[PDB]
């Protein structure tokens, strides 16, 4: 989906920086393996923030 | 895929002449190579010196060239170091040293040719597996 | 004339040859003749480690340690050139030999100190005007101390210098900075110093023996921590020969 | 500041050619006629201030000099890296197949 | 925060099997009656008193 949006942006005449800056942080954050539920541990307890941290 | 006459066609000499081995020749080659050579050269490597392998490119950069039938037959008669500088029959199986490497004793010219042919054909079949070692198993 | 079967398992193999108490002679040096040390042997008898005080302004001492890697400590079969210099001094230039041993000694309280006990690339000279090697001759010099582990060595998490991971893979999203010193392996190369005090001389056979003291750094675990200072004391044997 | 010296050296000519001053001897198998005779001489008489200095190894036959000249283009020299030359690693660097 | 260590030292147990002493010496041989030896002794004594308790 991200690539689709970026390509739509470029085709509309945006610059690379512009096209990628138009991508919502929320969307990008979904495209990150630290939010994949199949990356955990049985005794790795608590919130995801306790692992890779609080995303800023 | 098949073991075709084309697969079985290998360089005879450095001058661009080829020779086309029969399937019986190929089988004889595998048998003889296992018989007299595989203990060290299984899969196209060299257990007692892994720096040197039996890949065609390697043989081609050897001195004299060993990427053809004549070169390999000669090597099995009078093996040299990679640069051709030293004769090493005293520590490497050859007809010249069949007295100290007794499995070389019943090997005929025909046999040396079959072994040579095996060494040249096998990488045409196995590609990087040949001389690749465990990475490619 | 002992055989390998006389010696095996006794511990004698880690001992340097001795000279009789009669060996108090002089070995003449022909300044026109070239010479070689055919065999240099160094047998360590004590390993001292300099304690590391807390105020950093105290007089730090070398304390005894307990050897835990058994009779595996001696340097031997060392050979090299013995130059006769212009001023009459002699200079031994080490060429080759079994000239290193990893050694682990233990301090009081249990801290273990590994080191590469060595005289690699030893260059050592006497005083000027040595017309004969005598019980007054001494050699003083320097040697190299390379990393205790060489470049391929992998730590327990598989990190190394010339091979291995370059990061802490078990902590995929940890911050790198705090782990830099453990992640980036470094190869130390420092200098050591040694004195040989000749105590015995067979001027007939060209054999000499005596005591030595060497000083050098210990293992730094490929840059993960600071090395300790080590002082090694023992006996040595050398056979001098016209080359 | 902390640097892996081998990775760093890979960004120099050492990562492009046979470093007469550092590279493990098996590398001389890459090119016709260098291994083992010339390779042993070259490693033995290292280090060299420039590549063509390899020609000054005492005892070299004319053929040997010709082969060396033919292969200078595949050679380089960089500063001796302790980590690559200690432990007799130039003769055996722990790599086989 | 050492509580029994000073009582051992008071009556003459000052060394460890590991080679140190509380007076800061090195390479001392405390014999069996190191701090560890004293501890071991007490543990064993405890065991034996437990068995005797059962019997009585
Ligand atoms: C439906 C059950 C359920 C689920 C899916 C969750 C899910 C969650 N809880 Mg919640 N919670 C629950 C019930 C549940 N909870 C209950 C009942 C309580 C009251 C105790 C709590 C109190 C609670 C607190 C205080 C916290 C959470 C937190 C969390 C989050 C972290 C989970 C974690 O680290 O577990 C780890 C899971 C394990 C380590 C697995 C344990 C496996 C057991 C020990 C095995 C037992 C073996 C057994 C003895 C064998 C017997 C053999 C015999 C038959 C022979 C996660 C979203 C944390 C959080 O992030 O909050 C914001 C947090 O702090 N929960
Ligand atoms: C009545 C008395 C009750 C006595 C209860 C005694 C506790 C028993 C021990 C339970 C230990 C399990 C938790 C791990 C230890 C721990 O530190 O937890 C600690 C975690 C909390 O996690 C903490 O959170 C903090 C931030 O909030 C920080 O991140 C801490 O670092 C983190 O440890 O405990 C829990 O999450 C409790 C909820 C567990 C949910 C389990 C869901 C699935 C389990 C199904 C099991 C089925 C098994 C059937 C088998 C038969
Ligand atoms: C069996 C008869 C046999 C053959 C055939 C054979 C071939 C062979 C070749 C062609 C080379 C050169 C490789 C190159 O790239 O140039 C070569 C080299 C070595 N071999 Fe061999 N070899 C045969 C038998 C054996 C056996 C049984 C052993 C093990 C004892 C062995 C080992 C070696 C070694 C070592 C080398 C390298 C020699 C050097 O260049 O210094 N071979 N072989
Ligand atoms: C002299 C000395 C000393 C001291 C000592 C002591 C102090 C001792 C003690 C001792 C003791 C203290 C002992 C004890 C013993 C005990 C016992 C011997 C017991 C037994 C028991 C029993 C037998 C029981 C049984 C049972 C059970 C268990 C269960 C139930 C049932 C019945 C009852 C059967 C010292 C060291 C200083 C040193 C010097 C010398
Ligand atoms: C054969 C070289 C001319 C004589 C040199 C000294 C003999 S050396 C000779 O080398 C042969 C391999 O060439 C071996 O078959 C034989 O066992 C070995 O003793
Ligand atoms: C009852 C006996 C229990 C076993 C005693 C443990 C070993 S003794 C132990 O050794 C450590 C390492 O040398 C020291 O650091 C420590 O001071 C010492 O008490
Ligand atoms: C149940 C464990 C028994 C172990 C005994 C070890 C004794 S060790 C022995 O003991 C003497 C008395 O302390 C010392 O004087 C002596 O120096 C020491 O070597
Ligand atoms: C129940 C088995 C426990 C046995 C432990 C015996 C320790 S015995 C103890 O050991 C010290 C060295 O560590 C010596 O300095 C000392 O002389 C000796 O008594
Ligand atoms: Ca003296
Ligand atoms: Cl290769």
């Amino acid at each position: 989906e991200i690539n689709r949006r970026v390509q739509a942006s470029l085709a509309s005449g945006a610059t690379l920086e512009e096209a990628w800056s138009a991508i919502p942080e929320k969307l990008a954050f979904y495209d990150y393996i630290g939010n994949n539920p199949a990356k955990g541990g049985l005794f790795r307890t608590g919130p995801m923030n306790k692992g890779d941290g609080i995303a800023q | 895929a098949e073991l075709t006459p084309e697969v079985l066609t290998v360089p005879l000499n450095s001058e661009g002449k080829t020779i086309t081995l029969t399937e019986k020749q190929y089988l004889e080659g595998k048998r003889l190579f296992q018989y007299a050579c595989a203990s060290c050269h299984v899969g196209g490597i060299t257990k007692t010196n892994p720096s040197l392998d039996l890949r065609t490119e390697t043989l081609a950069l050897a001195t004299p060239p060993r990427d053809n039938i004549e070169g390999l037959v000669d090597y099995m008669k009078n093996p040299t170091t990679y640069d051709g500088e030293q004769e090493i029959a005293e520590v490497h199986p050859s007809l010249r040293s069949a007295d100290i490497f007794p499995k070389m004793r019943n090997l005929t010219e025909k046999d040396l040719v079959a072994i040579a042919g095996h060494i040249l054909v096998e990488p045409k079949i196995l590609g990087d597996k040949w001389g690749g070692g465990k990475v490619y198993y | 004339t002992l055989t390998y079967d006389d010696i095996v398992g006794t511990g004698l193999a880690n001992k340097c040859p001795t000279l009789d108490d009669t060996a108090r002679g002089a070995y003449p040096i022909d300044s026109s003749q070239t010479y070689r040390i055919a065999r240099l042997c160094l047998q360590p008898t004590t390993f001292l480690v300099k304690e590391e005080p807390k105020n950093k302004r105290q007089e730090a001492e070398f304390v005894p340690t307990k050897l835990v890697t058994r009779e595996t400590t001696s340097l031997d079969q060392i050979q090299g050139e013995l130059k006769v210099n212009s001023d009459g001094s002699l200079t031994f230039v080490e060429e080759d030999g079994i000239d290193f041993q990893p050694v682990t000694v233990q301090m009081a309280g249990g801290e273990r100190i590994p080191l590469l006990f060595t005289v690699k690339n030893l260059v050592a000279s006497t005083q000027p005007n040595v017309t004969s090697i005598t019980t007054s001759t001494d050699f003083k010099g320097e040697f190299n101390v390379p990393s205790y582990r060489t470049a391929n060595f992998l730590d327990p998490k598989g990190r190394g210098l010339a091979s291995g991971y370059d990061s802490a893979i078990a902590l995929p999203q940890a911050k790198e900075e705090e782990l830099a010193r453990a992640n980036v392996k470094r190869f130390s190369l420092t200098k050591g110093q040694i004195s040989l005090n000749v105590a015995k001389v067979d001027g007939r056979t060209g054999e000499i023996a005596g005591t030595f003291e060497s000083e050098q750094l210990s293992d730094d675990d490929m840059g993960a921590h600071e090395p300790h200072e080590v002082k090694i004391q023992g006996v040595f044997y050398a056979s001098i020969e016209p080359a | 500041e902390l640097v892996n010296v081998v990775d760093e050296k890979l960004g120099t000519a050492y990562g492009e050619k046979i470093d007469l001053n550092n590279t493990n001897i098996a590398a001389f198998i890459q090119y016709r006629g260098l291994y083992p005779t010339l390779a042993k001489l070259i490693v033995k008489n290292a280090p060299y201030e420039s590549v063509e200095d390899v020609l000054n190894i005492p005892g070299l036959t004319e053929r040997q000099k010709q082969i060396l000249r033919e292969n200078l283009e595949h050679f380089t020299v960089t500063e001796v890296e302790t980590a690559l030359v200690e432990g007799g690693d130039r003769y055996n660097n722990g790599l086989y197949k | 925060g050492m509580f029994v260590l000073p009582f051992m030292a008071r009556l003459g147990v000052t060394g460890s099997w590991s080679g140190w002493s509380i007076t800061g010496e090195t390479g001392i041989d405390p014999g069996f009656w190191s701090f560890e030896g004293v501890a071991l002794a007490h543990i064993v004594l405890s065991g034996l008193l437990f068995l005797a308790a059962c019997w009585h």
